[PDB]
């Protein structure tokens, strides 16, 4: 369906966010986009192993 | 005994996992994210002007004027055109419609 | 881990430490609490933020379409094109998940080795003035006031202030 | 706990290529986590130095920070004619990032006496309820001037609004205008209203008044 | 290279409200630099807000701002949001944006590149100006050259444009800056130092302007009051 | 290498042990013998695991087709085609060789790490009670029999125990 | 992702010969995670085999198989087979292959992921059964039902189905399981508890079939032995 | 750094020392000099030798030509042609960069290594016939002249040799 909303990266699937440098969505797609990967899960470890008292 | 002092580190309520090399499902206090997996399931207006909708009817008998193709979105800008899959009515009388993908770009 | 500090003698963490990523715990007269050493914590935030833009600084935005369809006669370079975008669909994927695998585990050893020094640091300040009683504590053996907890982590201790005082408790047992 | 930055001093006037030293310091003991910036008037700030020795890219050489520890310093060798701004000093050790107080930096010419002026309440204004005095400096330097609000022979504090100009391209001095606002009822109650002004170029302090009638 | 941080226009709320400001960088996309928001009111110092660091995804603020200050970010796009609720008169100044980073990498404790600047203007509703003469008498001549000028007084929001004899006298003009007093509105006062000989044989009027409330004035300075 | 225990302070490997990658070997009186650290050993592996299975799993097969033959006509196409085989090709040999060849010192590494570990375990667990000689063994100070070797390898180590057995022949010497 | 161990099919094997089965996994090709080998006697316990590690590429047997288990794999597809030689009548048992990994990634003493299992039976040859009618005497009633069966025995391969009056006789059957007795061969007894007044009313037959024998039976229970 | 060596407890390198990357600075009765490490300094020459072959020798030149231009007809191909060498250089330039990124930061860590490694030789041979006074010295318990120096570069050094010559100043204080 098109609604009346905004986006600045367009699929078939829907529209996305270009907030994060990756998509896996659709591979198809018009304006500003991230790159497809078929990946499910790209999460960048920063802080320390997080373990509790025990 | 008497006075101590230790060295440690840092822990919170955080349930971010991430895959290493060696390990998988490794709890960490703070991670990033750079993959976006969401999508809104609507189609929107790309750089503020509204895409250029068909239904039933294609391209061919939008731009040919398929009886069809009579009450329609009939706007002067439009970012891309939608086709649905479903759509069936177009180009009636046989025929091949020439450089009908150049066209399509053209109209996009 | 790599270098054993974290998940190693030092098993768990501090949830209390809300300060920083590296810091102290003191036990004294006057009271205790936590306290995250400034030098470690600050110069880790900046490397990993140098590291995660290492990442996705060079990965920027393009600007992408629908392109032409293919005719019958198009059907050789639709392959071609089919080809190309597998292609580096493939690359990309193998790439950025492998990528990411390996510099968690890095990312992960990182904060292994900084708590290390730091408990380094401590041990070859204090030296026989304390007692390494395991993870990652120091009994004193002399009186350790505010100030004196301060200089370890500031960096300003001063073994010969204690050295007697510690010396006769040291030669007690 | 918190940390407080208190620059010295807080305004020097200075000639092109004079040597200027600006100092800050510090409610505790901070290392080197400081650093120095610099900000022109209706412009964003600037940095200069990070790390209270290490240069930023593309700030000129004559710029030297120093100082370790409590006691900092900001060295300009040759003082430019586009040097002419507000400087400030910020440290990195804990969490509120304190700033200075600020350090303006002023070109130098002869000592000028000011035109001390006074002006009093318009007709129009005083029947709408209000009374505003207005006392006038005009091409003075230095800035340093004090302006005191004196009605029947008793000065008047916390009703007074002094605004200032920058200095000047052409003469490089400065005007102040001080505004006495007050209403109506309390302006017909008294009848001398005076503005002391106290100034460097004055070797006496001059002063102008005006009565209520005229 | 050369990044440049692109902040949100000047925003003129009411009291009580709350207003978001946007900080939009240039250039590399996708970046996870430091960021901090940095007030300074007009002729005051700067004064540090808060800060996030997209690496831990979570922000810091100062005391005073604590309950009020809502920083966020866009993902990692390095666009950064401000957001300050219940909005008075005394958080009415200039607030910047800046991005913590040096040459040697990311740099948690320095602001390497700044924003353009964004103006916050508080009071309760738009007031036009009101222009008093500043009478020309004889106790204003000194040195052979005269005083006379113009008050504006409570109007908001700033700015007001003040010409001379609509635009003619231009040398020896002073327009002060505005000053805030305690009823929320600005007030400023141009003055123009003629010579003595010239208020008997040139008239003089003040133009003065205030686009937000449309308000166009032009006030002789008769004078003497006569 | 580069924590400095394999090919370091341990110059040489045990062949006789044949049921783990680190462990101990014990001399007292009831006899001597090789034992393998658990907890080491089966963790290395396990992690070793992941990091093979992190670099094959995505390494999927294809369904490969010899393809349509080039006309003289389709020439432009078939140099195309040439281009991007090509082109994968340097590319996907160049990162399977680089990959493997930093993995390798990675791996290598990491046995390095968890040796150092196990040695800084024992070293920290023994403290007094035992002499450095070099060559990561450990000369007791005291009597130490089959359950006393042991309750160093399970980490229930007791220092208090032998601390006065030890003392003695400490200040013996 | 929800990946699947499929063995190789049930294999009737001949006393002292060798059996080979496989354990190939499904989705991600080229794994290289442990497997193990564990096999369970009909209504035993679970017993350990043994296990490969390609990391290794050794594999370590339990103290009763060593010398007739084999375990091999084909490089790293993730199919492992499994062989046994010298295979006897004790053998014969339900065998499974299981990957060692959990939601942590690899983990060497855990099985996560089971095989469907493949069953091996051990005797000379084939043999058919052989039925023989449980006699519905007086003394098989009790509580106004009686009591009446069929008995297969001698039987190689196992499954036999039996079924009571062409599969009209349902409620009440029990068709016990086989037990394997020290002739290598099994026996079962199919059971009903009929009503104490249908022994001369309705005739009741057995319905046996053996497809790996391609025998069928069908045999009368005659109500006593007359 | 990764290791705390190099920038850590040694905080500042010797510019007099200019025949290798680690070494010695020795200060007797005889006198005093600089003297490089031949075992950590050749071992670390080839193996950053290798780490530049492992990038460069596979990226071999190639030959290249301006190739065909593209005719009006000929659009749909030019296209993909620009598609393929955009994918090619997009991708090689950021594997380029972050390879040199992050290798630079383990050529680092491994400088820091090789001087830990040679500190804790020094450590475990000297023992308590040496104080460690801190920024990678030490000050020997013993008379040391410059047999004695050399044998501790040369890893000969014997202990009991002047065990008994340090005790006496060890038990002094
Ligand atoms: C794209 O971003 C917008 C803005 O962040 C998201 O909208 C938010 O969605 C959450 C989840 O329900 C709400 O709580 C917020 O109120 C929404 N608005 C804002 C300003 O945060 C949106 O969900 C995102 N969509 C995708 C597909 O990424
Ligand atoms: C720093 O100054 C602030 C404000 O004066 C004060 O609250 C704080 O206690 C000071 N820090 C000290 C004294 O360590
Ligand atoms: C290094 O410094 C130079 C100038 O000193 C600067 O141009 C360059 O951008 C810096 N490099 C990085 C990665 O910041
Ligand atoms: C992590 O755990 C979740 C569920 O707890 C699971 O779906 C996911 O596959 C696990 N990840 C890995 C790499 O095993
Ligand atoms: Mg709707
Ligand atoms: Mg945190």
């Amino acid at each position: 369906p098109v609604h009346d909303c905004n986006t600045t990266c367009q699929t078939p699937k829907g529209a996305i966010n270009t907030s994060l440098p990756f998509q896996n969505i659709h591979p198809i797609t018009i304006g500003k986009c991230p790159k497809y990967v078929k990946s499910t899960k790209l999460r960048l470890a920063t802080g320390l192993r997080n373990i509790p008292s025990i | 005994p008497g006075d101590t002092l230790c060295i440690g580190y840092h822990a919170n309520n955080s349930t971010d996992t991430v895959d290493t090399v060696l390990e998988k499902n490794v709890t960490v206090t703070h991670s990033v994210n750079l993959l976006e997996d969401k999508h809104n399931g609507k189609l929107c207006k790309l750089r503020g002007v509204a895409p250029l909708h068909l239904g039933k009817c294609n391209i061919a008998g939008w731009i040919l004027g398929n009886p069809e193709c009579e009450s329609l979105s009939t706007a002067s800008s439009w970012s891309y055109i939608v086709e649905t899959p479903s759509s069936d009515n177009g180009t009636c009388y046989p025929g091949d419609f020439i450089d009908y993908e150049e066209l399509r770009e053209q109209l996009s | 881990g790599l270098f054993g500090a974290i998940a190693g003698f030092i098993e768990g963490g501090w949830t209390g430490m809300v300060d920083g990523w590296y810091g102290y715990h003191h036990q004294n007269e006057q009271g205790s609490g936590y306290a995250a050493d400034l030098k470690s914590t600050q110069n880790a935030i900046d490397g990993i933020t140098n590291k995660v833009n290492s990442v996705i600084e060079k990965m920027n935005t393009q600007f992408t379409a629908v392109g032409k369809e293919f005719n019958h006669l198009e059907k050789r370079i639709e392959n071609l094109n089919k080809k190309v975008d597998d292609g580096f669909l493939d690359i990309w994927t193998y790439n950025a998940e492998l990528l990411v695998l390996l510099e968690n585990e890095r990312t992960l050893d990182y904060h292994d080795s900084n708590v290390k020094n730091l408990y380094e640091k401590v041990r070859s300040q204090l030296k026989n003035n304390a007692k390494e009683i395991g993870n990652g504590c120091f009994e004193f053996y002399h009186k350790c006031d505010n100030t004196c907890m301060e200089s370890v982590k500031n960096g300003t201790y001063d073994y010969p202030k204690y050295s007697e005082e510690a010396k006769l408790n040291r030669e007690e047992i | 706990d918190d940390i407080q930055m208190t620059q010295s001093p807080s305004s020097l006037s200075a000639s092109v290529g004079d040597r200027v030293i600006i100092t800050c310091r510090a409610n505790q003991s901070i290392g080197g986590y400081l650093n120095w910036y610099q900000q022109k008037p209706g412009k964003a700030p600037n940095l200069l130095i990070f790390t209270a020795s290490t240069l930023q890219s593309g700030v000129p050489s004559r710029f030297s920070g120093g100082g370790s520890g409590t006691d900092f310093t900001l060295t300009i060798s040759s003082l430019q004619p586009e040097d002419f701004a507000t400087y400030y000093c910020q440290q990195n050790y804990n969490t509120p990032r304190t700033f200075g107080q600020g350090t303006k930096v002023d070109i130098k010419r002869t000592v000028a006496a000011p035109s001390v002026f006074i002006f009093p309440p318009s007709d129009e204004q005083l029947k709408s309820g209000t009374a505003s005095v207005v006392c006038l400096l005009n091409n003075f330097y230095p800035r340093e001037a004090k302006v005191q609000w004196k009605v029947d022979n008793a000065l008047q504090s916390g009703n007074s609004q002094e605004s200032v100009t920058e200095q000047d391209s052409k003469d490089s001095t400065y005007s102040l205008s001080s505004t006495l606002t007050l209403s109506k009822a309390d302006y017909e109650k008294h009848k001398v209203y005076a503005c002391e002004v106290t100034h460097q170029g004055l070797s006496s302090p001059v002063t102008k008044s005006f009565n209520r009638g005229e | 290279s050369q990044v440049q941080l692109v902040q949100s226009g000047t925003e003129v709320k009411k009291p009580g409200s709350s207003v978001k400001v946007s900080c939009k960088a240039s250039g590399v996309t996708f970046s996870s630099y430091a960021m901090s928001w940095v007030r300074q009111a007009p002729g005051q110092g700067l004064e540090w807000m808060g800060g996030f660091i997209p690496i831990l995804g979570t922000a810091n603020y100062a005391q005073k701002f604590q309950g009020r200050l809502t920083i966020t970010a866009d993902g990692l796009t390095g666009t950064v949001y401000m957001e300050l609720s219940r909005l008075r008169s005394e958080d009415t100044a200039v607030y910047y944006c800046a991005r913590e980073v040096t040459w040697k990498g990311a740099s948690i404790g320095v602001l390497g590149i700044w924003g353009q600047g964004t103006m916050v203007s508080v009071s309760a509703s738009t007031k036009g100006p009101s222009v008093f003469p500043l009478a020309p008498s004889s106790k204003s001549t000194s040195g052979g050259t005269a005083a006379l000028g113009c008050l504006v007084k409570d109007y908001f929001p700033e700015p007001v444009t003040v010409s001379w004899n609509s635009g003619a006298l231009t040398s020896g003009v002073h327009t002060f800056p505005a000053v805030l007093q305690s009823s929320g509105l600005y007030s400023l006062s141009s003055v123009v130092t003629v010579p003595s000989s010239s208020l008997g044989t040139q008239t003089y009027i003040c133009n003065v302007n205030h686009k937000p409330s449309n308000t166009k004035v032009d006030k002789k300075v008769e004078p003497k009051s006569c």
